[PDB]
């Protein structure tokens, strides 16, 4: 799983 | 059961591309919980947790 963390929902 | 709730456009890493209203099977989540593993009828792999919701 992606080390950064996701995008903010809209 | 599952249902995406906002497209989100995959940024490689083993993420997924999901279209809002579309069904998902999760098996699972990271460390923190911001990640989730996903089936679709597009392939497998990681999507935002908040960009989806148990339905029925």
């Amino acid at each position: 799983a992606p080390t950064y963390s996701p995008p903010l929902p809209p | 059961l599952f249902v995406a709730l906002y497209d989100f456009v995959a940024s490689g890493d083993n993420t997924l591309s999901i279209t809002k209203g579309e069904k998902l099977r999760v098996l699972g989540y990271n460390h923190n919980g911001e990640w989730c593993e996903a089936q679709t009828k597009n392939g497998q792999g990681w999507v935002p947790s908040n960009y989806i919701t148990p339905v029925n």
